[PDB]
């Protein structure tokens, strides 16, 4: 059901920059490290197939 | 000469011995107080 | 009949045939040692201990022979690069031969013990049944092991009656076999002190002799005899396997971190020496001393031994290999021929730039150059369209000091870039990639392979220990549980003490 | 030779399926 | 003193409601103050 | 023979609600400290000084993002004892230096030993064969290879897995990007053992439940079983025919069936452990050499293998600066690997 | 079974199968040695680990030139 | 493709040696007295 | 009839006592603002 | 391609028709006990 | 051509794959969710370039 | 010579043959790619 | 059964709740105050929201030496003015 | 530290309270066991 619902882009929990200090500095958590990993995957996949900035499917 | 880390080693050793000793004293005492019935 | 995985159990109550199977195993192992040594001699190239030492060539048993003082060939060469040496009989060849002969003799002895299995020695005089008195046997064998350990330490390692052991300087440049005196102070327990290896064998030898005599003369207490099933040979199997996995984890560990018994000239450098730039620091220290003594830059870098520079190269780091990348290190980057010299990069403003080195974690790594304060000054870009730091924009050049390229400067971007790419691996070398059809992909050294095999085997032997300990302590139920097991024995509260019928 | 090896192992596996199914030791109620 | 005076189904109901309240509070906290991204 | 030892043995082996035993002396404090250490850390303790991360409920993390993180890379493989030379007896500093990580790993290891010893001890008291302990050897091999051997082969405890949900997810992704761990045949055997074990669990439970004998009048069939009964509660014969006709083969021996259920997942986990031991040394199955020689020479040659390596390269470049702060990576924008547009 | 010269010489070394000392015998002493050995292993481990750092003991390749 | 030249015999003996071991054991079981 | 303080009582409280303390602490945390 | 298409259509139709008429051929009664499920 | 960008991906043993790298490759992004049976292609060579086998299977 | 009373016959049933062959062949199908490299 | 009083008996008894209606809220309030007075921050050395960085700093206070790690941490703490 | 007293005070008032509501049966328990 996970795969079948992520099929319609209802995705995993997103805690990117959820933790912020008193001034407003981003305090990274393990979630943000996951985010960096995912960015690596995203920017590299199908390297010649995207012409526009957002991968919308 | 006794370095700080050797003194620390002694502290850890003593502490472990104390934990084990207190544990066995307590268990033995309890075992002596509350014996199983037989025969 | 017996299932396939139990065929060897026919030995449990047959000491003669057990001794035969053990003799056969011993014959096979000694035969392997002989064969392996022969193969290495048929493939080993002794012509360059500086850039082609044994650990670049996939040599696995050669360094174990060298470690204990066997360094020469009947053919006249030695692993330290000497010529016209007479090793006497105990050359690498002599060792291989002795192992082959041992193998043959053990084979024959195995045949005799298999045929003549029914010796009166193996029967309990009171019952006439096959029986081994394992406690006294342990005493005898421990006494022998003790005498041997002691003799190895007091005679072989000290040079009193024997060759000594492989020792070297902290940078693995001048290693050789030397007599080593025992170290009796606390530094004896320093893994990097050889004197402690000596002291260990003397002291533990003596302790082994004493404990052996104790185990010969004093019977086990009834409570321990009963608890450990000392009448059952499988108990000795279980505990022996335990001792063995302990020892295997220990040798894996000391191979990986380094110790006085795992020298870099025999097994290759450690990963931690790359991690901490150990060799680079020594190199820079020497160059700085030379400069301060009034040498020129060329002279200073030219005074660096090629062997030292070669240690400062990631291709020799054992944490750079692959599980299925087989063979010697030479099959990867090639056979090292010569140091190209130390590369100094500069920008158009004449500022010196430093290539960021590859950490062992990364199969590939970008090319980034910073100034002495870590500020980025040049790189090789991926996307070009908004590049600011390209070698072309920054006018990066490279000049060499020492080695084959000493005194030369290059200014064409492709060349400068090629050298920067190599500079991420540390010092730069020229390689022969044709002789072996080398494929340019890094392989681990014998330090690596040894570490891997022994950690794996130790871990599997943990399971062996568990399994045989279980078979030992639960022998009575291993064909199944009592068909008459009463529910009361597993019903809660029936017995005050679990499994104890006298506590109803 | 690699392709041949892969395909051979696969083929042996399929043959094994056949024997394991149609030429199994028949289960028997004692 | 002795077992039975307070029916088990009431104990279970109140206990469970307590669990719901506390977990509810924890979910509230995901949207306010620290960890809220705001 | 009824001295203090035997009296103690008596007390230790009493049939009480929670069985204790000699093994309990090792197991209970170590398991308790490991669990308590994890709860304590994830509730109150930061990873700011070791990782540059917030990691506790106190700082605003949730259940998915809290962790007890590994020590800084500069600690190496220090045991990091509270009274050791790094913390020097200072509890607060010890927490700030990552001491809870080794506290939990080590007490956890000794507790696992205690638990397996408990399995042996109880089996012996009750009079059953010790296959449950034996099967537990697989959890042991995984824990020891992943949390101990692996970082011991690397530069420091920093690269061990951190104890947290998201932290573990990060561990998985690190292993893909840096080790190409999915390519490893030891991991693949692990996967087969885990999924095969899950398959066996499901199919066996379902088969038993659908070949039940009618041993009662109720439409809810659970009550028509008595623990003391001698008869099989389901038909092995019917089960055998069904599976023979559906799948081609079927179990016919119940003893072999249950042994196999032990064998499959236990062996899978052991195999994965072996692969991780190699990864401790970076001895990866990272590449196929023939693939790389061909692709290097031929810019039209493409497989899913080469496609995955580009993903790994993305992971490494994009995650390293923040995931490995002690390295002080500064990767200018122009060197970051990226396809078109993204 | 078959007697031999060497077998007859070794006979007494394999004639005490199952022989035990009464009760606990030398167990306490054994326990003492096990404890000492445990402490010894803790010492060498902590030295190698740089958790125990001793004067004149430099755990490094640069131990002695 | 530039494969490892020992791969063929490695795979062949990996399959043949244990398979033959099993076949030997099976056939001699069948031939034992019923 | 029944004892109060047993091994079971002890285990139960070693878990339950810190749990309630920890739950109060995490509750308070929900009202902390940067 | 047209011949292939026609052929596949005919094959598929044949098997679907077998399925449908087969399940219509007194299926509830094809069981080992109580057959009169009509 | 899995991604419909005229960049064909090799999946078969004879075309440079081993057991681990080999695959039957998904049909072309140019096709999308369109039904692509053999008889929709002008030829088998076309059918194969566009990943027809994936859909059939 | 007097016969050895510790000898035991050995057995491998057909099912065990099939399981063993499946294990070996599947292991080979798995590891062969890595042997060819 | 192993002898101890059944839980269902205990948690349905009046005396149980006379005791625990006090002990449970008391523990809960103690934990609250552990956070609310700020004691937790000081015990575990966890940064308050205003104590991750000094006003203009943007670099992590990463520990970089094993044996002087403690003093490094102390220096980091001083630099928060 | 006043905060330590502030925090631990609720726990002590609990332990001291539960003792009063259980002391006779605890004395009875230890006296019976002995
Ligand atoms: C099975 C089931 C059983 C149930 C499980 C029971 C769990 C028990 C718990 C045991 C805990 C063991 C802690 C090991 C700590 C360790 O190792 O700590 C590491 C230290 C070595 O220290 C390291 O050493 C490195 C190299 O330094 C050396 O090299 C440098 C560069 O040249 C410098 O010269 C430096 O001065 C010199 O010392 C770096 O300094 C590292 O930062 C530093 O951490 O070794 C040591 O203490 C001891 C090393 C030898 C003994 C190892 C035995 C145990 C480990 C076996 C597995 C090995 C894994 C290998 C990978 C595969
Ligand atoms: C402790 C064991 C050990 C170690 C560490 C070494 C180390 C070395 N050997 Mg030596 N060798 C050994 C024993 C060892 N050898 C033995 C027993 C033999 C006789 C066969 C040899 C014969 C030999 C030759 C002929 C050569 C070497 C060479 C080398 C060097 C290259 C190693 C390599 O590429 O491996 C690659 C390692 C692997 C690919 C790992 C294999 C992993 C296996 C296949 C996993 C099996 C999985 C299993 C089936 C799963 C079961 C599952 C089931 C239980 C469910 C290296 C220094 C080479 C060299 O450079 O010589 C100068 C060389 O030519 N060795
Ligand atoms: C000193 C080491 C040692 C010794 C002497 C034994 C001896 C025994 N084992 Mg134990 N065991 C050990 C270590 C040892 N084991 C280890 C390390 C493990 C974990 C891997 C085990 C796990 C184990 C299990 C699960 C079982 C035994 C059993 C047995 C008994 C029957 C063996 C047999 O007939 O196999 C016959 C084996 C074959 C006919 C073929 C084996 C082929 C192997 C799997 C692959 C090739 C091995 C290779 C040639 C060896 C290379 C050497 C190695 C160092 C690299 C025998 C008493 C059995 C038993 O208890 O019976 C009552 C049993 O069920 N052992
Ligand atoms: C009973 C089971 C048990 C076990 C196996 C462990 C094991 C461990 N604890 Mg844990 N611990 C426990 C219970 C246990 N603990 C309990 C109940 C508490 C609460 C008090 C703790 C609180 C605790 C803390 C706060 C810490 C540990 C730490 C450790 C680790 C280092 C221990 C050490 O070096 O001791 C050394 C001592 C011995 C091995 C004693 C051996 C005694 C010998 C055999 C007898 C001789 C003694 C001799 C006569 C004494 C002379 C002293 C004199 C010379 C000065 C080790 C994993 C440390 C850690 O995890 O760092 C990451 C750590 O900081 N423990
Ligand atoms: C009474 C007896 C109890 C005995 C317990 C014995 C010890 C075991 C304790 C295990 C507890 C593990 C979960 C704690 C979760 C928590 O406290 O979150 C505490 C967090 C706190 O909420 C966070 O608080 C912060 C405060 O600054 C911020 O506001 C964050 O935004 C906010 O998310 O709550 C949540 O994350 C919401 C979901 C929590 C529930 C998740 C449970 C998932 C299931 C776990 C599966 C593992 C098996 C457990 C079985 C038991
Ligand atoms: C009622 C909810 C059902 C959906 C949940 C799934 C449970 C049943 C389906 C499993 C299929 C296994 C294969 C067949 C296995 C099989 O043959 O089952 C057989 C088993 C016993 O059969 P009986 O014939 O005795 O009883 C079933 C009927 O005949 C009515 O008496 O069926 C049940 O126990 C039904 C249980 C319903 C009540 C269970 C509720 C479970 C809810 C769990 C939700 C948790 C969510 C947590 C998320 C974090
Ligand atoms: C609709 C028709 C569908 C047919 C599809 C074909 C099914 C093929 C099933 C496997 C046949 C081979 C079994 C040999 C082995 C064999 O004959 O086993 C026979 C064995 C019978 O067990 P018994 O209980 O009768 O054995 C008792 C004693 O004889 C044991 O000593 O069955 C099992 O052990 C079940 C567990 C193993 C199940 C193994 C599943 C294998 C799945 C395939 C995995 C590899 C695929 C690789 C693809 C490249
Ligand atoms: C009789 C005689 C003789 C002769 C002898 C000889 C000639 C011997 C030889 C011997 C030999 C020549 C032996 C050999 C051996 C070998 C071995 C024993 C090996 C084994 C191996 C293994 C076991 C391996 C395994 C593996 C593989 C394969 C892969 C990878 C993984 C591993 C490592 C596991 C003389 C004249 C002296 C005199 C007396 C009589
Ligand atoms: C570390 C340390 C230590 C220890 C400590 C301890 C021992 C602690 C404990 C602690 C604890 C012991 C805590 C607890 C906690 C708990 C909690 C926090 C819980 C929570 C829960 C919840 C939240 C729930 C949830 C859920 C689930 C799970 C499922 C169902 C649903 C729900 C959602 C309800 C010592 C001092 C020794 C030393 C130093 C260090
Ligand atoms: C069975 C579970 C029952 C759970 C019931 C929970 C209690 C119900 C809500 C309690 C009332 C809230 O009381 C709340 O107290 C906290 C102090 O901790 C105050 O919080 C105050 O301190 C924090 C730091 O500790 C500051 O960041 C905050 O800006 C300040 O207002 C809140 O301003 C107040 O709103
Ligand atoms: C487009 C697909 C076709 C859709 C058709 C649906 C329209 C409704 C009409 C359905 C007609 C069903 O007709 C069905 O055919 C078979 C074959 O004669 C009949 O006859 C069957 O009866 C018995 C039942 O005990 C079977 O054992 C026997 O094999 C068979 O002859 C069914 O009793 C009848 O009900
Ligand atoms: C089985 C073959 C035996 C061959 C023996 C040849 C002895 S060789 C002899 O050995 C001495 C000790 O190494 C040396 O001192 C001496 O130089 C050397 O010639
Ligand atoms: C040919 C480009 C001009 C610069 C020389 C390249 C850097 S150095 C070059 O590196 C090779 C490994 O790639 C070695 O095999 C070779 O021996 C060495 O000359
Ligand atoms: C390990 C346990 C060593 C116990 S020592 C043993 O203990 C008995 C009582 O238990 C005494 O009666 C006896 O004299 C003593 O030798
Ligand atoms: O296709 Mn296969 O992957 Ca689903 O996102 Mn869009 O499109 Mn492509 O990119 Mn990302
Ligand atoms: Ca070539
Ligand atoms: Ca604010
Ligand atoms: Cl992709
Ligand atoms: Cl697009
Ligand atoms: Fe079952
Ligand atoms: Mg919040």
């Amino acid at each position: 059901l996970g795969i079948s619902t992520m099929a319609f882009n209802l995705n995993g929990f997103n805690f990117n920059h959820s933790v912020i200090d008193a001034k407003g500095n981003v305090i990274n958590t393990w979630a943000d490290i996951i985010n960096r990993a995912n960015l690596g995957m995203e920017v590299m996949h199908e390297r010649n197939a995207h012409n526009f900035p957002l991968d919308l499917a | 000469t006794i370095t700080p880390s050797l003194k620390g080693f002694f502290i850890g050793l003593l502490s472990g011995a104390v934990v084990l000793g207190l544990t066995f004293a307590v268990l033995i005492a309890i075992s002596q107080i509350d014996k199983v019935q037989r025969s | 009949g017996l299932p396939w995985y139990r065929v060897h159990t026919v030995l449990i109550n047959d000491p003669g045939r057990l001794i035969a199977a053990h003799l056969m195993h011993t014959a096979l192992v000694a035969g392997w040692a002989g064969s392996m040594a022969l193969y290495e001699l048929a493939t080993f190239d002794p012509s360059d201990p500086v850039l082609n030492p044994m650990w670049r060539q996939g040599m696995f048993v050669l360094p174990f022979m060298a470690r204990l003082g066997v360094t020469g060939s009947w053919s006249g060469w030695s692993i330290t690069g000497e010529t016209g040496i007479d090793p006497g009989f105990w050359s690498f060849e002599g060792v291989a031969l002795a192992h082959i002969v041992l193998s043959g003799l053990l084979f024959l002895a195995a045949c005799w013990h298999w045929v003549y299995w029914d010796l009166e020695l193996f029967r309990d005089p009171r019952t006439g049944e096959p029986a081994l008195d394992l406690p006294k046997m342990f005493g005898i064998h421990l006494f022998l092991a003790g005498l041997l350990c002691f003799g190895f330490g007091a005679f072989h390692l000290t040079g009193l009656f024997g060759p000594g052991m492989w020792v070297s300087d902290p940078y693995g440049l001048t290693g050789s076999v030397q007599p080593v005196a025992p170290e009796w102070g606390p530094d004896g327990f320093n893994p990097y002190n050889p004197g402690g290896v000596v002291a260990h064998h003397i002291a533990a030898g003596i302790v082994g002799i004493i404990a052996g005599l104790f185990h010969i003369l004093v019977r086990p207490p009834q409570r321990l005899y009963k608890a450990l099933r000392m009448g059952n040979i499988e108990t000795v199997l279980s505990s022996s396997i335990a001792a063995v996995f302990f020892a295997a984890f220990v040798v894996a560990g000391t191979m990986w971190y380094g110790s006085a018994t795992t020298p870099i000239e025999l097994f290759g450098p450690t990963r931690y020496q790359w991690d901490s730039s150990y060799f680079q620091q020594e190199i820079n220290r020497r160059v700085q001393a030379s400069l301060a003594s009034g040498a020129t830059l060329e002279e200073a870098w030219s005074a660096i031994p090629e062997k030292l520079a070669f240690y400062d190269y990631i291709g020799n780091n054992p944490a750079k290999g692959g599980l299925f990348r087989t063979g010697p290190m030479n099959k990867g980057d090639g056979i090292a021929q010569a140091w190209k010299g130390h590369a100094v990069f500069r920008n158009k403003e004449g500022e010196e730039l430093f290539v960021r080195r590859m950490p062992a974690f990364f199969e590939s790594f970008p090319v980034i150059l910073t100034d002495k304060n870590g500020v980025v000054k040049a790189d090789i870009p991926f996307r070009r369209a908004e590049s600011k730091y390209s070698f072309e924009q920054q006018g990066v050049t490279v000049s060499f000091y020492g080695g084959e390229l000493n005194g030369q400067t290059f200014t064409d971007p492709p060349t400068v870039k090629s050298y920067a790419r190599k500079a991420i691996f540390g010092e730069i070398f020229e390689f022969d990639t044709e002789t072996l059809n080398s494929d340019g992909i890094f392989r681990t050294s014998p330090r690596g392979w040894f570490t891997f095999a022994h950690a794996v085997f130790a871990l599997l032997f943990f399971f062996g220990h568990i399994w045989h300990g279980a078979r030992t302590l639960f022998r009575d139920v291993f064909s199944g549980i009592d068909p008459e097991l009463s529910p009361e024995q597993v019903e809660w509260g029936f017995y005050q003490k679990v499994g104890d019928v006298t506590t109803r | 030779m690699e392709t041949i090896t892969y395909v051979f192992i696969f083929a042996c596996i399929i043959a094994l399926f056949f024997f394991a199914i149609f030429f199994r030791e028949p289960p028997r109620i004692t | 003193s002795e077992g039975g005076r307070i029916p088990l189904w009431i104990v279970a109901t109140v206990a469970g409601m307590g669990v719901i309240v506390i977990v509810g509070l924890f979910f509230y906290g995901a949207y306010a103050g620290l960890g809220s991204s705001l | 023979e009824r001295g203090w030892f035997d009296i103690l043995d008596d007390w230790l082996k009493r049939d009480r609600f929670v069985f204790v035993g000699w093994s309990g002396i090792l197991l209970f404090p170590c398991a308790y400290l490991a669990l308590g250490g994890w709860l304590t850390g994830t509730t109150f303790v930061t990873s700011w000084y070791t990782h540059g991360l917030a990691s506790s409920y106190l700082e605003g993390c949730n259940f998915l993002t809290v962790a007890v993180s590994t020590p800084a890379n500069s600690m190496g493989h220090s045991l990091l004892l509270l009274w050791g030379p790094e913390a020097q007896g200072d509890f607060t500093r010890w927490c700030q230096l990552g001491g809870l990580w080794t506290f939990i790993a080590l007490h956890g290891a000794f507790g696992l030993i205690g638990f397996m010893l408990r399995q042996f001890e109880i089996a012996r008291l009750v009079g059953v064969r010790p296959y449950n302990a034996i099967a537990f050897s697989a959890p042991i091999a995984v824990f020891v290879s992943v949390f101990l051997i692996y970082p011991l082969g690397q530069s420091s405890w920093f690269f061990a897995p951190s104890f947290g949900v998201a932290a573990i997810f990060r561990f998985l992704l690190f292993f893909q990007g840096f080790h190409n761990w999915t390519l490893n045949p030891f991991h693949m055997m692990g996967v087969a053992g885990v999924l095969g074990g899950a398959l066996l669990c499901a199919i066996h439970g379902a088969t038993v439940e659908n070949t039940l004998f009618q041993d009662g009048e109720g439409a809810s069939t659970f009550r028509a079983f008595n623990p003391t009964q001698a008869e099989e509660t389901y038909s092995m014969v019917t089960a055998n025919r069904f599976w023979s006709q559906i799948f081609g083969i079927a179990f016919s021996n119940k003893r072999w069936l249950h042994f196999f259920m032990l064998f499959v997942p236990v062996t899978g986990l052991w195999m994965s452990a072996i692969g991780v031991v190699g990864l401790a040394l970076n001895l990866r199955s990272y590449d196929f050499i023939s693939q790389e020689i061909r692709a290097a020479e031929d810019p039209e040659f493409e497989t899913f293998y080469t496609k995955n390596l580009l993903l790994n390269e993305g992971i490494r470049a994009w995650m390293a600066p923040q995931d490995q702060p002690h390295e002080n990576f500064v990767f200018p924008e122009e060197v970051l690997p990226r396809g078109n547009a993204l | 079974a078959r007697r031999t010269w060497l077998g007859d010489i070794l006979r007494p070394l394999n004639s005490e199968y199952g022989k035990v000392a009464p009760g606990w015998g030398t167990t306490p002493l054994m326990a003492v040695f096990m404890g000492l050995f445990l402490v010894f292993l803790l010492i060498i481990l902590e030295i190698y680990n740089s958790t125990l750092i001793l004067d004149g003991v430099n755990v490094s390749w640069k131990a002695l030139g | 493709m530039e494969v490892n030249q020992l791969g063929l015999i490695a795979t062949a003996l990996f399959v043949l040696v244990p398979s033959v071991f099993l076949i030997i054991l099976y056939v001699q079981t069948e031939s034992q007295q019923k | 009839s029944y004892p109060i303080f047993t091994v079971r009582w002890v285990a139960v409280h070693t878990l339950a006592v810190p749990t309630i303390f920890f739950l109060g602490a995490i509750a308070a945390m929900q009202f902390i603002q940067r | 391609m047209e011949t292939l298409k026609i052929t596949v259509y005919i094959v598929v139709t044949f098997f679907v028709l077998l399925f449908v008429f087969g399940f219509l051929s007194g299926d509830p009664a094809r069981n080992p006990k109580r057959k009169d499920l009509e | 051509d899995i991604d419909g960008i005229r960049e064909p991906v090799s999946g078969s043993l004879l075309y440079g794959n081993n057991i681990i790298t080999g695959a039957v490759v998904p049909s072309s992004n140019a096709i999308g969710l369109h039904f692509y049976p053999i008889w929709e292609a002008a030829s088998l060579d076309e059918w194969l370039y566009n990943g027809g086998p994936y859909q059939l299977i | 010579m007097e016969p050895n009373p510790n000898r035991q016959p050995v057995e491998l049933n057909r099912t065990s043959l099939y399981l063993g062959l499946l294990l070996i062949l599947v292991l080979a199908l798995l590891f062969s790619s890595y042997f060819f490299n | 059964t192993t002898g101890e009083r059944p839980f269902s008996d205990i948690i349905t008894s009046v005396r149980y709740w006379v005791i625990h209606s006090i002990t449970i809220p008391a523990l809960f309030i103690a934990g609250w105050l552990f956070v609310s007075t700020g004691l937790a921050y000081d015990v575990f050395g966890t940064p308050r929201p205003d104590s991750y960085y000094a006003q203009e700093q943007r670099s992590i206070p990463l520990v970089t030496d094993r044996f002087e790690a403690k003093q490094q941490v102390e220096t980091f703490l001083e630099q928060l003015k | 530290d006043w905060r330590v007293l502030v925090v631990l005070l609720p726990v002590l008032l609990a332990a001291g309270w539960a003792v009063r509501n259980i002391l006779p049966y605890a004395v009875k328990q230890v006296q019976k066991l002995l």
